[PDB]
RNA sequence: GGUGAAAUUCUUGGAUUUAUUGAAGACUAACUACUGCGAAAGCAUUUGCCAAGGACGUUUUCAUUAAUCAAGAACGAAAGUUAGGGGAUCGAAGAUGAUCAGAUACCGUCGUAGUCUUAACCAUAAACUAUGCCGACUAGGGAUCGGGUGGUGUUUUUUUAAUGACCCACUCGGCACCUUACGAGAAAUCAAAGUCUUUGGGUUCUGGGGGGAGUAUGGUCGCAAGGCUGAAACUUAAAGGAAUUG
RNA sequence: UUGACAUUGUGAAGAGACAUAGAGGGUGUAGAAUAAGUGGGAGCUUCGGCGCCAGUGAAAUACCACUACCUUUAUAGUUUC
RNA sequence: AAAAAUGAUUAA
């Protein structure tokens, strides 16, 4: 199974109707030059590792 | 009472410019009083930068633009907050930034 | 009532007072 | 299970001899077979291919050019010159405001009936030290300025025919020329071509093109 | 080297084509549309749909011979938007990502010398 | 395909999307501006032809020939009317799918008339700068368009000549801006809406609380649609303007 | 009006039907392999390999199923568009 | 750019 680990290198900011979901960016573990933008239900840290089950998206709801 | 000295468009001179057309709801408006935009972006966005100079067989590629031309009336302006209605002195400052 | 439907139904009253005059003459 | 790419000859691409490196790039039809296959099929096929493809530079990046696919021998498709245009960025990107646009247009044909209609097109500029912001011209400067890129525009065609006539569209002098002329009127930033299209052609001339080939 | 296609990405809104076609275009090379990737009939101009197709033309792309492509982003033109739709990015950061060659990006938008009447009425599409 | 989302619609009798052509009618992007022309309505592809016009220059000519104008004329957006042509697009009516309590509305898909043109009508618009026209005077600036004048000015030619294009100083006319009103105004605001109880440069038109009513009648014009001219009875204490606070 | 025969002779290039046989699974979810069906039912083979059971589905899988269309294929020929 | 109609008379 293709999961990728993640990790959190910023927090861009608290998006949602209710604010329920965090923007942040992720570079990967395997290669820390690519950097993606996603959208995170839960608290998170900066150092924090996520799991991604699809790798591709960019994260909307952005400014 | 009158809000604008110049109504709401630029037209002292002529009497009729032409219609044109918004962008978003085809709305007829002329010329001189629809709001003009001139949209000029990069053909591949600041993500997808690295991404296609890296699958780029050309070394030291040009990196295209996209120009565009939008009219808006006014009511779309507004609504898409291109405009964002002034106070009273604020009215009257006709500089861009 | 908007000022230009009061003219459009003035114009059909003005009309149908027409017709009504020409059946008398 | 039919799977139509089980069936393509896998054709290739050969451009006018008037350029720099002949590949352009590769091409498949379909197989052949008897009720008039894809022999001639293969004919009538338009190539656009990028003028610093054709060139090996890069200032040759806008100026695309349509190559048409006139002769079928072996695994080669002869092609001959089609027509020329810019690329809608550099259009775009020339036109800008606080400046005049000066379009001119002639219907023109070289030394053989190669009939085509030659187009250009100038922006007026700003000269130095101008305390002005617009720099437009007088309308009687745009009237002279198109007649004069029509006497040009006539004069480098019905002389030097289309192959020279390529020879020299690609060196960007025709345009040069033309400013030469035009210094005396009103200062000029941007003259091109900007577009040829070919418009009538005569009877097919295999040797013209074997000539071209080769 | 390497065998040059046309991208061809037509992203309006309401959909998005990645349609692949050879050199000169007479002949097509898997042309699939964001509408035939997802179900949801809403988004079949998504980023999404579109990195879908985008992908499934690059499957179909190799062992068929292309290596490369000349990208022509398109959007609806004429008298409507004539701005890209939300997957033409998508589409084309997907070509990017799945091997695929790029080389010659070009907006290929049909831009008139005003014509046709536009579709809506004097008074606009009224929301 | 299309929408918040959908469904009417089309599609393996190949729709959508490609490429090469062809046809048709309409339109003239970007350039396009607090720019230009026109009495106004209006006017934006090239070139040719025809007549017209403002401004400027003038040590040319006439010598009051002028200003404003009841009656009377010409032109006059769009829609609309009659007849022929055209009939792509968009689309009053209509069809039809949604939404809705209902929707014969808004949204979606079609679509007759129209949209274009000729030959005739019509003569109305928030036809607006809601500011009549002519003339004089009164404030501080920057620009800009058209013409003309001047240069211990520059630019491409002869690397040292006009001219063209920029610069500076002016000047006449024009579209307009910025600051402040000294003045005016009920104020908003206004370089005219100033030079008005310190009330008079010339002249045309219009209004007299709100409704009834731009109605009735008569006349007149129009094929019609309708236009122009245009009351009274009756009814009523406000209607209205600008600005302040909520 | 439509078909056939006769009038009615001379010819070619793409299709397509008859008969023998070999092939063939084409999918969405998911058993344990990519499931085109319905009836029967736990065995021969150097492999205990497979089916029984228990999980899996709209439906069982070894085997008998030259059986049922459906989709292809090479014939000495014989027939039509 | 989903839908959202109404609110009896008088009383600084
Ligand atoms: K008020
Ligand atoms: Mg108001
Ligand atoms: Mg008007
Ligand atoms: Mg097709
Ligand atoms: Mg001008
Ligand atoms: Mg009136
Ligand atoms: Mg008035
Ligand atoms: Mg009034
Ligand atoms: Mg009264
Ligand atoms: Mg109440």
């Amino acid at each position: 199974t293709p999961v990728t680990l993640a990790k959190v290198i910023k927090v861009l900011g608290r998006t949602g109707s209710r604010g329920g979901v965090t923007q942040v960016r992720v570079e990967f573990l395997e290669d820390t030059s690519r950097t993606i933008v996603r959208n995170v239900k839960g608290p998170v840290r900066e150092n924090d590792i996520l799991v991604l089950m699809e790798s591709e998206r960019e994260a909307r709801r952005l400014r | 009472p009158k809000k604008r000295a110049s109504n709401g468009r630029n037209k002292k001179g002529r009497g009729h410019v032409k219609p044109v057309r918004c962008v978003n709801c085809s709305k007829s408006i002329p010329k001189d009083k629809a709001i003009k935009r001139m949209a000029i972006r990069n053909i591949v966005e600041a993500a997808a930068v690295r991404d296609l100079s890296e699958a780029s067989v050309y070394p030291e590629y040009a990196l295209p633009k996209t120009y565009n031309k939008l009219h808006y009336c006014v009511s779309c302006a507004i609504h898409a907050r291109i405009v964002r209605v002034r106070s009273r002195e604020d009215r009257k400052n006709r500089a861009p930034p | 009532m908007r000022a230009k439907w009061r003219k459009k139904r003035t114009r059909r009253l003005k009309r149908k007072r027409r017709k009504v005059r020409a059946r008398s003459k | 299970v039919v799977d139509p790419f089980t069936r393509k000859e896998w054709f290739d691409i050969k451009a006018p001899s008037t350029f720099e490196n002949r590949n352009v790039g590769k091409t498949l039809v379909n197989k052949s077979t008897g009720l008039k296959s894809a022999s001639d099929a293969l004919k009538g096929r338009v190539v656009e291919v990028c003028l610093a493809d054709l060139q090996g530079s890069e200032d040759h990046s806008f100026r695309k050019i349509k190559l048409r696919v006139d002769e079928v021998q072996g695994k080669n498709l002869l092609t001959n010159f089609h027509g020329m245009d810019f690329t809608t960025d550099k259009l775009r990107s020339m036109v800008r405001k606080w400046q005049t646009l000066i379009e001119a247009n002639v219907t023109v044909k070289t030394s053989d009936d190669y009939v085509l209609r030659i187009f250009a097109i100038a922006f007026t500029r700003k000269q130095a030290n101008q305390v002005k912001r617009h720099s437009y011209a007088q309308s009687s400067h745009i009237r002279a300025i198109r007649k004069v890129i029509s006497e040009i525009l006539t004069k480098e065609v019905q002389g030097s025919t289309l192959a020279q006539l390529t020879s020299k569209l690609i060196p960007e002098v025709i345009n040069k020329e033309i400013e030469n002329a035009t210094k005396d009127i009103f200062p000029l930033q941007n003259i091109h071509v900007r577009k040829v299209k070919l418009l009538k052609q005569p009877k097919f001339d295999v040797g013209a093109l074997m000539a071209l080939h080769g | 080297s390497q065998v040059f296609g046309v991208a061809r990405i037509y992203a309006s809104f309401n959909d998005t084509f990645v349609h692949v076609t050879d050199l000169s275009g007479k002949e097509t090379i898997a042309r699939v549309t964001g509408g035939m990737k997802v179900k949801a009939d809403r988004d079949e101009s998504s980023p999404y749909a579109a990195m879908l197709a985008a992908q499934d033309v690059a499957a179909k792309c190799k062992e068929v011979g292309i290596t490369a492509v000349h990208v022509k982003i398109r959007a609806t033109g004429g008298t409507r938007t004539k701005t890209p739709g939300p997957g033409g990015q998508a589409a084309l950061r997907a070509l990017a990502r799945s091997g695929l060659r790029i080389g010659r990006i070009e907006d290929v938008t049909p831009v008139p010398s005003d014509s046709t009447r536009k579709k809506g009425g004097r008074r606009g599409r009224r929301l």
